[PDB]
DNA sequence: GATGTATATATCTGACACGTGCCTGGAGACTAGGGAGTAATCCCCTTGGCGGTTAAAACGCGGGGGACAGCGCGTACGTGCGTTTAAGCGGTGCTAGAGCTGTCTACGACCAATTGAGCGGCCTCGGCACCGGATTCTC
DNA sequence: GAGAATCCGGTGCCGAGGCCGCTCAATTGGTCGTAGACAGCTCTAGCACCGCTTAAACGCACGTACGCGCTGTCCCCCGCGTTTTAACCGCCAAGGGGATTACTCCCTAGTCTCCAGGCACGTGTCAGATATATACATC
């Protein structure tokens, strides 16, 4: 029902970790949760469009590594 | 000899607005506007030949390409206008 | 003895469009109807930005069109600053904006 | 009207061939036949169905007659689908049926979809929309019941969204007159040998 | 306390985000973006959405710890993620 | 005072703020290193083509660098704050 | 020289542009550098298209299109 | 007797050749391109599988992994600047410690 | 029946190493790799086959675009390597 | 000095490097016709320079404005630890959905005549840029 | 409570829009090959679910390491006035090469034909993964 906090508390912590930050602030939990779900609609709706024209109901790999493309960050590892 | 869109812009001005001129160098932006934006969706939706392995550009490729190539509004009024076009084209 | 706008419906041409499409080695094979569409979604856009740019022009009690009102047509809309992001219009300046 | 019919009535028209259309809208009974005059049945199915909702557009629309649209599409593409057979048992007008079941079903959950459609020897099809407490009713992947008032079988369709099966018989074996609901072996494609292999025992028992 | 806990992560390589919460939420947002229609996402391209948000979030924390680190502070507030990305544009 | 009416005076003309014979003397220094020996040619349009983009480039990099001073509490730019500027963007 | 012409009043009018309100003294030797980093980077991705079609002269144009293979589309001058 | 072979290369070059009369890059395509084109791929290619395999050899495995390639191309200065807009796949990252 | 360029990484790799083994996934960066330069590159050139009003793409047109796509020093040894196939390529 | 911190090996586990069959895309051949490379030319756009002015930059100076360093209160954050909840394995079912194989038809390249829509050159005249003048505003 | 900021008016000036000549490129029209829309069938791989089980999150109590406001000090940009200087304007010559046309020729494209290479499939088997157990590094 929280649909949102699939991110949990300490998977912003573990992705902070990686990134290299000593001691998040409280907020951020709040935050970081806006960002991503932008983030993922200038994914899905820019990869929904390229599944819409080749008239297939399913998203495969190859549409998500175009969107990305499309937008500027290039993912290479899958296709 | 060496063709540009001024005149084409000259007259839409002249439609949405009476009298308001326009200066021989902001017209120059207005070339290097929409030899670019040409450039950009016509460019774009030929990939989009290319990934459905195909051969032509039909209408609804360079549909697809403004829904890409533009924010929301713009582009919700660009295809609404677009269809438009293309209906009164069809009975000639 | 007649013309392909005037069939449109618009302003743009059309015959100019197709041949540049055509010409610019985008696909070997040009369906009759999408230089229309085109020429419709071009014709739109520069409507919408010269509607914005002349409002401005009889903001600052002129009526000829000089680049910075085309400046701050783009800026000050939202939408376009979205589209037009990485454009420096030639003699532009910038907004006012301080603090 | 909202803007997420429009979507479900283009994509069940696309779903059906350019042979049998105009069959499928002039049972379907929902525009005038001027405006079937109107459309081309001649370009490409890519854009008769957008004149055809933009006819939809300007009159009248709702999720019932988008739903009624699909049970007429559902009833002449049986052989898609896998069926699966019920029969009550333990104990007859049919509108206290309709609304037994309607309001049984929801006051089980909070979202579902019901609608209904009348057809010969008694039958009646009933196309349901499983939700959730908390979500829209799923239209893509629907649930059949072909029900007759005389006999107690009911044909079963399959779907995805399984779970609501159990709550599904109940509360049809509640909002019929009956208190045991069974599930035999019958399972199969097509409805006629169902049919028969039902009526070859019901009939001559 | 903490310096054990960074270089143990910054050598493995596997996900964060746990799968099935990623894939419930791209499958929220993407009904939204359709006009209620539901889609069938192949296994393999909710890894290629999982992997660039993952990429996408660890470059935007470095460059808001970089400006951190600007301001005296250590700690990470709302303000300097706010920041991080009118820069980038 | 004097900064607060400089700020409203230069956002609200559109001159050229660097003067044109120092900047093409540049351009043509730089031009000179690559390729050696001829000369080049330039249209007298291309170097002001050239200098508009320098301008807006630079002035749009002071622009964003400035925010990184308001919220350190300065008042004052710093080269680490242009250096910064440009080691977040990827230039 | 031929660095120098970029002076201190030039730099100073650049930031006061961009709003920047009290301006610190070693900015004026790193923009110099900076500025340098950028046109040279204009300057060959220009000339190579220049070394294409076999004339001495570089147009217009073609610092168009250096700038637009570099990332910062012009317009007006085309 | 094969274009390959026969210039001394190793990435094909007749299925470059039909990739570039099937792209829709110009309506003439010449002979003297392509092969080129696959010498240079060909170079950028060993260029990356060297220091990958170097960095593969430096942490005692004999196998490569995406991994390796991240901290190749991270390490290295020239594709730093070619390869800056690139998310990688199985990645990771620099091991980035700072302290005030 | 879907080509992919494995087998000449793999060649590669066995030529400028004796043994050291390469993963099933990584190769697959690899592929994402090489159809992605040749993206560029020969769709770069293409470019520089319209503002010189042309119709070909000749090996005078892909050393432009390596001139152009790649920096300084990575660009000397891949030019200088270029030349060097094509003039043992002339002479069959 | 106990807690990490690196190493030996256990084995077990599956990916992967390799061997074979095989379908089809790449090589040989050769005509042919447009692309273009070389040759000449003439103008036209750029380069170099004389000269005089006038805004514009350089340089001392002092003064307030701001950056920086220490510091105390405190509060918002890390950590330790029991619980409880949701995530993963994995297993079954099982069916919607990619795809791909024919077909036939509308449709777009391809081409000869022809003419007006749009491009090049020209000529004002009103719009505008600048210069000087009369009416407000904060220290 | 008066120098500074804003609006207004007059006058030169010069480019913006109207106008004509014209030419070549867009229109019209008839021909033919074929790209792709359309239908139907077939394998497959994604979704739903469920039982378990257990790894991690959740909630909380608490100690304390930074956040932040304050304040003192010292240095350091900005405004100002004077002197100096080079940028610019307009001109004048001249000449290097950019754009145009001709002309042959040659080199790539199309179609046909032949077969060697790259892909899918299948399989033993070594590389590492993780796990336990044991010899060093350290605040």
């Amino acid at each position: 029902r929280d649909n949102i906090q699939g991110i949990t508390k300490p998977a912003i912590r573990r992705l902070a970790r990686r990134g290299g930050v000593k001691r998040i602030s409280g907020l951020i939990y709040e935050e970081t949760r806006g960002v991503l779900k932008v983030f993922l609609e200038n994914v899905i709706r820019d990869a929904v469009t390229y599944t819409e024209h080749a008239k297939r109901k399913t998203v495969t790999a190859m549409d998500v590594v175009y969107a990305l493309k499309r937008q500027g960050r290039t993912l290479y590892g899958f296709g | 000899r060496k063709e540009s869109y001024s005149v084409y812009v000259y007259k839409v001005l002249k439609q949405v607005h009476p009298d308001t001129g326009i200066s021989s160098k902001a017209m120059g932006i207005m070339n290097s506007f929409v030899n670019d934006i040409f450039e950009r969706i016509a460019g774009e939706a030929s990939r989009l030949a290319h990934y459905n392995k195909r051969s032509t550009i039909t209408s609804r490729e360079i549909q697809t390409a403004v829904r890409l190539l533009l924010p929301g509004e713009l582009a919700k009024h660009a295809v609404s206008e677009g269809t438009k076009a293309v209906t009164k084209y069809t009975s000639s | 003895a007649k013309s392909r706008s005037s069939r449109a419906g618009l302003q743009f041409p059309v015959g100019r469009v197709h041949r540049l499409l055509r010409k610019g080695n985008y696909a070997e094979r040009v369906g009759a109807g999408a230089p229309v569409y085109l020429a419709a979604v071009l014709e739109y856009l520069t409507a919408e930005i010269l509607e914005l740019a002349g409002n401005a022009a009889r903001d600052n009690k002129k009526t000829r069109i000089i680049p910075r009102h085309l400046q701050l047509a783009i800026r000050n809309d939202e939408e376009l600053n979205k589209l037009l992001g990485r454009v420096t219009i030639a003699q532009g300046g910038v907004l006012p904006n301080i603090q | 009207m909202d803007e997420t019919v429009a979507e479900f009535i283009k994509r069940t028209i696309l779903k059906i061939p350019m042979n049998e259309l105009t069959t499928i809208l002039k049972a379907w009974d929902f525009l005038s036949e001027n405006q079937l005059q109107t459309v081309n049945f001649r370009q490409r199915k890519e854009s008769v169905v957008q004149h055809l909702i933009h006819l939809c557009e300007e009159k009248r629309a709702s999720i019932s007659d988008a739903a009624l649209l699909d049970i007429i599409y559902m009833q002449f593409h049986q052989h898609q689908k896998v069926w699966d057979v019920f029969q009550m048992s333990k104990g007859f007008d049919m509108k206290q049926f309709k609304n037994s079941f309607k309001k049984i079903l929801q006051r089980a959950l909070k979202n579902v979809t019901v609608s209904f459609r009348e057809t010969e020897e008694n039958a009646v099809w009933i196309r349901i929309a499983w939700g959730t407490q908390y979500t829209k009713p799923n239209q893509y992947k629907p649930t059949y019941v072909v029900y007759y008032s005389q006999t107690p079988y009911a044909f079963t369709s399959s779907s995805m969204l399984r779970r609501n099966t159990p709550l599904l018989g109940q509360a049809l074996t509640i909002a019929s007159k009956h208190h045991q609901i069974v599930k035999m072996d019958l399972r199969s494609r097509y409805l006629d040998s169902l049919k028969a292999i039902v009526f070859k025992q019901y009939n001559q028992t | 306390g903490w310096l054990k806990e960074i270089r143990k992560l910054q050598k493995s390589t596997h996900l964060l985000i746990r799968k099935l919460p990623f894939s419930r939420l791209a499958r929220e947002i993407c009904v939204k973006f359709t006009r209620g229609v539901d889609f069938n996402w192949q296994a393999q391209a909710l890894l290629a959405l999982q992997e660039a948000a993952e990429a996408f979030l660890v470059h935007l924390f470095e460059d808001a710890y970089l400006l951190t680190l600007h301001a005296g502070r250590v700690t990470l507030f709302p303000k300097d993620v706010q920041l991080a990305r009118r820069i980038r544009g």
